[PDB]
């Protein structure tokens, strides 16, 4: 009525085998058992497959994965340059230095040509100043007059995040579950192996009678 | 006198703007030893603009400029499919509609993608079905260095159903609420003025997916030619 | 963009479509026409005023989208907002 | 931080000769889990048709707010339960 | 350490998305929630 | 950026969304209105007025979001801060 | 009611083993175990498996990695330059 | 080559330069912190490993 | 950079905080008031003056952040500075 005629199968050789000719074989398209034994061990396997055939109970596993994250930083300082008379340069962040700066204004000046044996101006090449820029964010607050200078630079980075995911499955008691919701990507590795990402779930309940999972 | 410049976004940089609008400005050529303008080369400045969404307003007068920039993207979706497939009981089934398609690996193996079912049915008489159940749903989604990724979804279980009756096999429910700001710091903080700024970055995002699957027993002759008659 | 339009054809099939999947005989949504395939002649004025009663043909029969029954011996009618 | 050294630590002009980072940082885990058992062929039907009604209350609030540029154009709901009996199935029992 | 995370959860949703209010965030369920207030008069009349 | 609106459809759906977690018949946030399926008159009054007594329903009912319910024989009949 | 059917399997295996014909099998779709002995070895087995089947208790380990770094150094120093 | 030099440098440089002879007075003072806790945690059963 | 500022809504939270740890029924940190959730009455005459008599209670109550308290049959009142 419940079991899979093919699970009991060889649960039923062991305890025919003991018990003794007696055979025991499984019908798989017709889920029935046939058992071949005398009258006296007929009569102890029908008791048998009657205590096994019980109904299973099944489980609904839900997971709930929080995740709360929250980032801050700031970021505060003065800079200075001037001519020959000196620098003040800092190197924490994220913060651009003043000395490669004052740099890439000067190489981005415009070089006045002429060419003999015209009067064009090749203007500047930005690619170094900005370079400097690409990932900069925050202030930057300067004085650029006669090449000495001073640069304030500040920021404040503030993230947060939520995320709440919760997968969940639903097997029979004593089977186990896969639940995957991702991505299979390769792996190189070696020969490209296939590897799989993202939410996994495998779970094998069972109940334990004080009606508590396991 | 300065700047101010903020990388958050999907939010293209006012530094990096205003080089690319300057390397866009005619260079006025003559050669001696004529008046041609070579004009620009905007392959820079596209660049920019080339995934850029939504405005940017903004004030470019005596090279100091006030850019604006904004955008609210809001998406939707809603799938429903339902494949099914019939077997005789104890028999297994298997259904794809799907697409084959290679992967590497190692040498070119064959791998098959789409929506997937394979289940075994056997009625256990209390009118009961009792599924053996992988469902599958995948695609081709884009590439990686070596080869193609695939987005994925299986899952494999057993269940037991009753003989008309809907039994959830499966879900995900996903949310994600961002957030990012940036500012000087003490003048974002000004309850009126203080927007001026800032620059945020605001994300919500929701999934859900549920898979389930109903039974019919077919038992009768006519039993056979009452479903697949409808 | 912008404006009805409306209704059916579409739903129209909808109806006929919703009628079929409990059946039984089938119904064929003929253009705006819902049909119904299988003595029965009183069946018909008892049958009909249900409909003729119910709030949804008196929505929809009020909608524009016909209606119309067959029988099978055979014979048929249509039916509308002003038969009822 | 980064400072001169001596100039550094004047308490009102300090702050012109250094350089600060400051960070912060904090996150949370969590796994929970919680199983349920459906015993009854009842049971089976209690979860499992709530969620249903969940999924099936998503897709009609998302058709309520239908596709902004087409009207009216259905947009995919997931079957009702119990739809009992269609409004001219209802008829037909009347007569016969 | 449910009601500890759901308590970081609801702080972090008492301050809003700032861009767009108000707009839900996840909160994690609630436990021991009850009846809902139109279920519970439900109740009081059967 | 910038300001009220308010309140629903949303919550109003999430609403009844939290009538039927616990259920039991169904709820139905249609637009603004909810919705409930299942001699239940006495029943009524009885069960309208804790409603009407719930400072939840005095705020949502004075907050504009419809109310409304359904019985199962059927009828129904909407309810809302003036029927209070 | 709580161990897993096929772990006892094997334990049981070298208990009845050396106690002797008897068998012992493990459904495991059913979490059951089979005992087929005589009737003096059973009424061993039972008090043995009556032993086995005890509750666990389930422990929750908390780490605690702390860490506090202090760096310093400084650096002063003159230089001077010149002609030849 | 110049910015080369002042890619990595931090902190003063005063000088006078003049005539090519100078005096380069150079200072820093670099001072970090940290402060690091993390707290993992796991529940098995008994004699189960996690 | 550069002056309270303070206090909380963060320490409100992290005081409510602070109770739950030990629980027990929780604690709700309302904005800047707390909640605590569940025939006492002179409890409360007793309850609350511990309070009025606790000094960080002086200190907080006089800092700004609210109070408030709740029982379960239901009811709660708030107490500050001022009903102490």
């Amino acid at each position: 009525k419940y079991s899979k005629a093919e699970d009991l199968v060889d649960v039923l050789k062991q305890v025919s085998g003991t018990l003794t000719i007696v055979s025991i074989a499984a019908s798989k398209h017709s889920n029935a058992l046939i058992v071949t034994a005398p009258q006296d061990i007929m009569q102890s396997l029908q008791s048998v497959i009657e205590q096994l055939d019980i109904r299973r109970a099944q489980v609904h596993v839900e997971a709930l994965i929080v995740e709360v994250a929250e980032g801050s930083n700031i970021n505060f300082g003065v800079q200075w340059a001037s001519k020959d008379a000196g620098l003040m340069q800092f190197a924490n962040g994220t913060q651009i230095p003043i000395g490669t700066l004052g740099a890439a204004i000067s190489q981005a000046k415009p070089q006045k040509g002429s060419t003999v044996i015209i009067n064009p101006d090749t203007n500047g090449d930005l690619s170094t100043l900005a370079q400097l820029l690409s990932g900069f964010s925050g202030t930057a607050v300067g004085v650029v007059k006669g090449d000495w200078m001073a640069l304030v630079q500040a920021v404040k980075n503030d993230s947060s995040s939520n995320v709440l995911s919760t997968p969940s499955i639903t097997t029979l008691d004593n089977q186990e579950a896969f639940f995957m919701v991702g991505q299979d990507v390769p792996v190189l590795t070696g020969t490209v192996e296939r590897k799989k990402v993202g939410i996994m779930l495998k779970v094998t309940p069972q109940i334990n009678e004080g009606n508590a999972v396991q | 006198a300065g700047l101010m410049q903020f990388a958050n976004g999907t939010q293209i940089p006012i530094g990096t703007l205003g080089a690319a609008i300057s390397q866009a400005k005619p260079q006025k050529g003559s050669t001696v030893i004529i008046n041609p303008d070579t004009n620009g080369d905007l392959s820079t400045l596209a660049q920019l603009l080339s995934g850029f969404s939504g405005t940017a307003v903004g004030v470019v007068k005596g090279d100091w400029m006030a850019l604006v920039q904004a955008v609210k993207n809001d998406s939707s979706s809603n799938v429903l499919s339902t494949p099914s497939i019939t077997t005789l009981d104890n028999q297994e089934a298997f259904f794809m509609v799907g697409q084959d398609v290679p992967v590497l690996t190692g040498t070119v193996e064959r791998k098959k993608v789409g929506i997937m079912l394979k289940v075994t049915p056997q009625i256990n008489e209390g009118n009961a079905v009792q599924m053996v159940i992988e469902q599958e749903v995948s695609k081709v989604e884009g590439q990686t260095s070596l080869d193609v990724v695939f987005g994925e979804r299986k899952l494999k279980t057993t269940v037991l159903a009753n003989d008309g009756e809907l039994i959830v096999l499966g879900g995900l429910m996903d949310d994600q609420a961002g957030e990012s700001v940036a500012k000087v710091p003490l003048l974002g903080d000004i309850p009126l003025i203080g927007n001026l700024f800032k620059s945020t970055a605001d994300k919500k995002e929701k999934r859900n997916l549920m898979v389930f699957i109903r039974p019919t027993i077919l038992r009768d002759g006519m039993a056979a030619d009452g479903v697949s008659q409808r | 963009c912008a404006s009805h339009n409306e209704n059916a054809s579409l739903l129209a099939k909808k109806q006929a479509q919703n009628i079929s999947q409990n059946l039984p005989v089938l119904a064929q949504s003929s253009g705006t026409t819902v049909k119904m395939t299988i003595t029965p002649d009183a069946f018909l004025t008892s049958y009909q005023r249900q409909m003729c009663a119910d709030p949804t043909v008196k929505l929809m029969l009020t909608e524009g989208i016909n209606y119309s029954i067959t029988i099978n011996n055979q014979y048929q009618r249509k039916l509308d907002r002003t038969t009822c | 931080v980064a400072k001169v050294p001596l100039l550094g630590d004047i308490p009102l002009i300090g702050n012109l000769f250094k350089s600060t980072a400051d960070k912060k940082e904090k996150r949370n885990l969590m796994v929970f889990i919680r199983p349920t058992i459906l015993r009854d062929g009842m049971a089976a039907d209690g979860v499992s048709q709530r969620k249903y009604n969940y999924m099936r209350a998503e897709q009609i609030y998302r058709d309520e707010q239908g596709l902004s540029l087409m009207p009216h154009t259905a947009q995919p709901v997931l079957p009702a339960q119990n739809q009992a009996l269609p409004p001219e199935v209802r008829a037909f029992l009347n007569a016969g």
